């Protein structure tokens, strides 16, 4: 194999405002091989249902992936994405930042 | 390349007797399709097969059997031959996945006739007929018909022979065998060709013509009944000599 | 039906255009396929053609037109081999079943320069109970029928060619078995021409 | 503007767990609109966009019959490939392809093209005037050679500047209201200090379509890729589109750093300077 | 519509 490590992106399809229907997007991309775990945590404890994206891939072959859960943001619950890979020692957990 | 082989060419069978068709394919072909062609319904699909081991059926494939153990080989079977399966039988073969351009390409054919008691086989009787006097006089022509008639099933191919070689240079022979009596399934045949060669080739009384029609039937192996003779695979001739007038 | 074709049969003469015309029905069809077939032997690959406009191989021509998906098929200075039926085939994919037309009927006709209609009787070289009316060097625009009664064969017109004089020639035959009949008599049910040499 | 229609398919081989996986997804521009996965519930190609629905069970019935017959060739060529590198049968491996075809905006052919790839290296490729083929290394020389010899590049040519484009152009007027929209981006700029004698500036752009967008710093007029962060450009996951750009600012000089948007769905291209 | 002809590597 030929191998790549992903690109995670942790954000949010519109504009966060708390009480208001959202949807949390985990969007990995730019890996190689194609086995990956992706996993939604919601104050670390597992969000099971989330959808992804059909697999596909950019110039470079590299593999891309959306995952996504519908949510409703709050001052207090955090948010994060949870990435296994072979180019990952551990897995890996990116947090959402809010402003971002 | 030999490209799809059929075998046999013709074949006759009472009800109730098996037969496999053979097939073989040259190309590397995965694609193969057993059909049969009919005067009402054109081509039909039987059963066909993308790869070996694995076959699938068509919209007629009742009474047939198939199977596919090699790329190359893909037999017919019919275990109990029914006159409805009276018919011309066509193997083809296209490539699959395998080298696709996309052409399908057919066998020569197996033309096969089902008949419900085998007393109904008959060779055809052969006649030639010389040129009228009166065309020879109106035109420097001369025609020299032959009659193969009598005969069923209608499995005959018709070969004009002047002088020991085979002729086409002056042949029409009709296309189609036509039914003596188009009332009957059991119906026996008959067929028409022409020769046509100038007077002064006739006229040559050195010059020896030759109508022959190869007749296809039964084997040596067959139980026989009547005493009138056992109609086997056999060729059947009728000549002329050239007249001096 | 899947593959509607050209109904049949089509006449026409030697050195003339033969169209031959073709729709399908599915919108999807991506291969497209000529066959010529004589009769008593199978169908022959003569043309296939992949994308729109025209492919041209010797006196052979097909087009098509995927967006009102019609393919055709011009056949340019006609032999009189080049009679048979020919077959329209139409498919998708590797794995998409072939679909076939039923069939177009071409009949090319002969070129006969001056015509001398005539009948006559033939005799045999040996012993057979029939007797042979020969209809022959008639008109290319000349039909035969065959009715009467049931003792009375007739053969359909066929064409030779004698490559001495470069000379073509109709001609059908008839002939009864056990009977009575007489020459001029025995083509009564078709439209001979009334020039026709009735010899005696 | 120009349009064009792609589909991706993915094959992944599973030694001692069974037959690949096969992944194929289509795309008009950047809308998916059909897929099959060898996993999924079906076993058919199903639909992704709204305005392929109207297509009839003869569209179905056929995509599914020859994604399944492109699986079967992928299958296939796994394990001819282990046989042409001589790897064991115990590894698993990737085979991806991507084949499709560019219109201008009169819709009449532009490019088409048919790549593949072998553990996501380039493994042999259509060349542009679809007549020829780039092989990667002596391996797929192999089967350069076999492709030329069974007119693989003829028939490919046929549907790339045919059948193609033929059904890009039925699409893009299936999905009108879908495809043939464009969508501005909305902008927005935001500010965070990092140390004490240092800032951040962060260009944003949300709900864009389609993909295609240039986002550039700047100071002053000569432009900047020296303190420049892209991220890679992201689904929103409703059908639009979003990405962002940062730089590092000597602070007190927010003045004069000066953002530049390009897309297609804007008019005049967007300068944005941090008020 | 996808290509109707995919062959071998």
């Amino acid at each position: 194999m030929i191998q790549r490590t992903p690109k995670i992106q942790v954000y949010s399809r519109h504009p966060a405002e708390n009480g208001k229907s959202n949807f949390l997007n985990c969007y990995v991309s730019g890996f190689h091989p194609s086995d990956i775990e992706v996993d939604l945590l919601k104050n670390g404890e597992r969000i099971e249902k989330v959808e992804h994206s059909d697999l596909s891939f950019s110039k470079d072959w590299s593999f891309y992936l959306l995952y996504y859960t519908e949510f409703t943001p709050t001052e207090k619950d955090e948010y994060a994405c949870r990435v296994n890979h072979v180019t990952l020692s551990q897995p890996k957990i990116v947090k959402w930042d809010r402003d971002m | 390349n030999a490209g799809v082989t059929q075998t046999p060419k013709f074949q006759v069978l009472k009800t109730g007797q098996s037969m496999t068709l053979q097939c073989a394919q040259d190309m590397n072909h995965e694609y193969m399709s057993w059909y049969r062609q009919d005067p009402g319904m054109g081509l039909r699909l039987i059963h066909y097969s993308v790869g070996a081991g694995i076959t699938d059926q068509g919209e007629v494939p009742n009474g047939y059997n198939v199977s596919r153990s090699t790329t190359e080989d893909f037999p017919l079977r019919l275990l109990s031959a029914a006159p409805s399966q009276t018919s011309v039988y066509f193997c083809a073969s296209r490539p699959g996945l395998a080298g696709g351009r996309p052409e399908q390409y057919f066998g020569p054919g197996t033309r096969l006739t089902v008949t419900e008691d085998l007393k109904n086989v008959f060779p055809p009787e052969v006649a030639v007929f010389e040129p009228s006097e009166a065309e020879i006089s109106h035109t420097q022509k001369a025609t020299l018909v032959c009659l193969a008639t009598g005969f069923y099933p209608d499995h005959v191919e018709l070969s004009w022979w002047v002088n020991g070689k085979e002729v086409h240079s002056g042949v029409s022979t009709d296309p189609q065998p036509l039914k003596e009596q188009p009332a009957l399934n059991d119906s026996r045949y008959a067929l028409s060709s022409r020769l046509r060669v100038s007077a002064t080739f006739w006229q040559n009384p050195r010059n020896h013509f030759r109508c022959q029609v190869q007749f296809y039937g039964l084997s040596e192996n067959d139980e026989w009944t009547q005493d009138r003779a056992k109609p086997v695979t056999q060729i059947v001739s009728a000549e002329a000599w050239g007249r001096a007038d | 039906k899947e593959v509607e074709q050209n109904s049949g049969p089509l006449s026409v003469p030697e050195g003339a255009i033969a169209s031959l015309n073709c729709t399908y029905s599915d919108r999807g069809s991506q291969s497209f396929f000529w066959y010529r077939q004589y009769s008593g032997k199978s169908p022959e690959l003569i043309m296939s053609i992949y994308s729109n406009g025209d492919k041209e191989d010797g006196r052979f021509t097909a087009q098509l037109n995927k967006a009102s998906q019609y393919v055709s098929l011009l056949i340019r200075d006609s032999q009189p081999s080049d009679s048979a039926t020919y077959l329209c085939a139409v498919t998708t994919d590797s794995w998409g079943k072939l679909q076939f037309g039923a069939g177009t009927q071409v009949v090319v006709t002969p070129d006969i320069q001056n015509p001398d209609p005539a009948v006559y009787q033939l005799r045999d070289s040996k012993s057979s109970d029939k007797s042979v009316c020969l209809f022959t060097d008639f008109d290319s625009q000349t039909n035969v029928s065959q009715s009467k009664d049931s003792d009375v064969y007739i053969t359909d017109k066929t064409v030779l060619d004698m490559r001495s004089m470069d000379f073509k020639s109709n001609s059908a035959v008839a002939w009864s078995n056990k009977s009575d009949f007489a020459c001029a008599n025995a083509f009564n049910n078709s439209i001979i021409p009334e020039d026709t040499f009735f010899p005696s | 503007g120009s349009h064009s229609m792609r589909y991706f398919f993915t094959s992944v081989s599973r030694p001692g767990r069974g037959e690949p996986r096969f992944i194929a997804v289509g795309y008009v521009d950047d809308t998916q609109f059909v897929r099959f996965d060898s996993d999924a519930a079906s076993q058919r190609m199903e639909p992704r966009a709204p305005w392929i629905e109207q297509e009839g069970p003869e569209y179905w019935d056929g995509e599914t019959r020859k994604v399944k017959a492109h699986s079967q060739t992928h299958r296939v060529d796994l394990g001819t490939l282990r046989g042409y590198y001589n790897q064991s049968e115990a590894g698993s491996h990737t085979v991806q392809r991507m084949y499709g075809c560019d219109v201008g905006s009169d819709w009449r052919f532009l490019r088409g093209y048919h790549q593949y790839a072998y553990d996501g290296k380039d493994y042999i490729a259509l060349k542009e005037d679809l007549r020829s083929w780039t092989a990667a290394d002596m391996a797929a020389q192999t089967t350069k050679h076999k492709w030329e010899a069974a007119h693989v590049a003829e028939q490919l040519r046929a549907y790339l500047e045919g059948t193609c484009v033929e059904w890009l152009r039925r699409y893009l007027e299936n999905g009108k209201e879908t495809l043939q929209r464009t969508d501005a981006p909305k902008t927005h700029m935001t500010h965070h200090a990092v140390s004490d004698h240092e800032a951040t500036l962060r260009c944003w752009a949300l709900s864009f379509y389609p993909a295609e967008i240039t986002l550039t710093w700047q100071r002053d007029g000569e432009d900047q890729t020296q303190d420049t962060e892209l991220v890679e450009t992201r689904p929103a996951g409703d059908g639009t589109f979003q990405k962002w750009a940062a730089v590092v600012v000597p602070s007190g000089q927010e003045q004069r750093y000066t953002c530049h948007v390009q897309h297609e769905g804007l008019p005049k291209p967007l300068t944005l300077r941090w008020e | 519509l996808l290509f109707g002809f995919p062959v071998y590597v």
